[PDB]
């Protein structure tokens, strides 16, 4: 049993700051043969499978960035990311060779950027789900950070909270943002009874909730 | 150039057995070590086992948290590695990757699948249905336009979605499924220029494979 443990559990860092973060083994990985650490860094980005990037403690696999640097030896490692990127974004795991292999628990990195307000639309339920007798109504909240927000819905002007469901993505590798989705679920033989469906955004970007709404008697 | 793909995830009762396959080529599988790495959905990454290389004579290794329960072997002759794995409980449902491992003196994992995910429950496959998202009686004229696809009470997951074949994928977000009631749903958005819609066609293209579901849901003005 060689137990690994990594720290942080997370941590956001902002595009071009560096980033630091650790790895514990139970025992020492220093290989005496060989006299080389058997620790190696592996990748995970969102929706991805592990990219090693790392390997001996301290050698770069050919195609990683330059700007990734494993560090130590015996029970202490430690991965640094130079000038990080927004591509960065990702959980980073450790993983012991030296009898046979375990990994550490992951780090995950976020990367912090700039406040953005969120983009909402919202789409009435189709006629092919109404045929069937239900009806969703779908806000989405697209491209804000930071990552708290508050979605309320209000049908003919008065809050509803049973039937709600929300989804965040994970952060976006390109711009650092995040997007959410907002699902009310009705029966048709409710959805019937009102006329107006609002989904109201509220996010630190502004004092004033983005408000989107239809009306069933202008669809 | 090096690919492994596994097969074989899905939804199995708790109790029951599956065996994965993982295809390879790109490199001299014999010379390698081959290993197995599970992932639960939302935690880490955990080595389940090892099958070594023809030098070490093929013999295999397993993490205690399945040893005696899952087995490995290998097809030498056509590069495809195997997990079988038996008397499964609800902790089994994950990832499941494989990796390609040692040569003898590289210590390090150079190569891993896409992944297949199993699910170990008593619900039912149950197909999605799909539901166009397309603006109500919203402005439109404001520069670029969001169109979507509802992906509603599907079981096991996962479901695949991509905008026309794939060709649209900048602009693209698709939400992770949401469980309720023993049943997944969840949603996609695409982003594209008003000049783009409807005068271009855009069409969500949907599959469930457990129900071998394929549906492509053209989303229309109205
Ligand atoms: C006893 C020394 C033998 O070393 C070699 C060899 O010369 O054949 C070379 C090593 O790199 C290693 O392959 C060993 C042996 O096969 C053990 O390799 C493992 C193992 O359990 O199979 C796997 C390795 O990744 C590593 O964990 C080693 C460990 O460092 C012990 O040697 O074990 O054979
Ligand atoms: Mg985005
Ligand atoms: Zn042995």
């Amino acid at each position: 049993d060689i137990v690994m443990s990594q720290s942080p559990s997370s941590l956001a860092v902002s595009a071009g700051e560096k980033v630091t973060m650790s790895c514990k083994s139970s025992q020492s990985l220093l290989n005496s043969r060989t006299r080389k650490n058997y620790l190696a860094w592996y990748q995970q980005k969102p929706g991805q499978s592990p990219k090693l990037l790392i390997y001996w403690a301290s050698t770069r696999e050919s195609g990683v960035p330059d700007r990734f640097t494993g560090s130590g030896s015996g029970t202490d490692f430690t991965l640094t990311i130079t000038s990080v990127q927004a591509e960065d974004l990702a959980v980073y795991y450790c993983k012991q060779s030296y009898n046979l292999r375990t990994f550490g628990g992951g780090t995950k990195l976020e990367i912090k950027r700039a406040d953005a307000a969120p983009t909402v639309s919202i789409f009435p339920p189709s006629s092919e789900q109404l045929t069937s007798g239900g009806a969703s109504v779908v806000c989405f909240l697209n491209n804000f950070y930071p990552k708290d927000i508050n979605v309320k819905w209000k049908i003919d002007g008065s809050e509803r909270q049973n039937g709600v469901l929300n989804s965040w993505t994970d952060q976006d590798s390109k711009d650092s943002t995040y997007s959410m989705s907002s699902t009310l679920t009705l029966t048709k033989d409710e959805y019937e009874r009102h006329n107006s469906y609002t989904c109201e955004a509220t996010h630190k970007t502004s004092t004033s909730p983005i408000v989107k709404s239809f009306n069933r008697n202008e669809c | 150039e090096v690919k492994l793909v596994e097969s074989g995830g899905g939804l199995v009762q708790s109790g029951g057995s599956l065996r994965l396959s993982c295809a390879t080529s790109g490199f001299t599988f014999t010379d390698y070590y081959m290993s197995w790495v599970r992932q639960p959905p939302g935690k880490a990454l955990e080595w389940l086992g090892f099958i070594r290389n023809k030098a070490n004579g093929y013999t295999t290794e397993y993490s205690p948290s399945v040893k005696g329960r899952f087995t490995i072997s290998r097809d030498n002759s056509q590069s495809i590695l195997y997990l079988q794995m038996n008397t499964l409980r609800a902790e089994d449902s994950a990832t499941y990757y494989c990796a390609r491992d040692h040569d003898g003196y590289y210590e390090r994992f150079s190569y891993w699948g896409q992944g297949t995910l199993v699910t170990v429950s008593a619900a039912k496959t149950t197909p999605p249905s799909v539901y166009p998202l397309a603006p109500g009686s919203a402005a439109q004229t404001n520069s670029m336009v969001t169109l979507g696809c509802l992906v509603k009470g599907y079981f096991p997951e996962p479901v695949t979605v991509t905008w026309n074949s794939g060709s649209l994928s900048s602009g693209v977000h698709t939400f992770p499924a949401v469980l309720q009631s023993d049943l997944y749903t969840l949603s996609s958005s695409v982003t594209v220029p008003s000049s783009t819609w409807p005068s271009e066609t855009v069409t969500c293209n949907v599959a469930h494979p457990a129900s071998s579901t394929k549906v492509d849901k053209k989303i229309v003005p109205r």
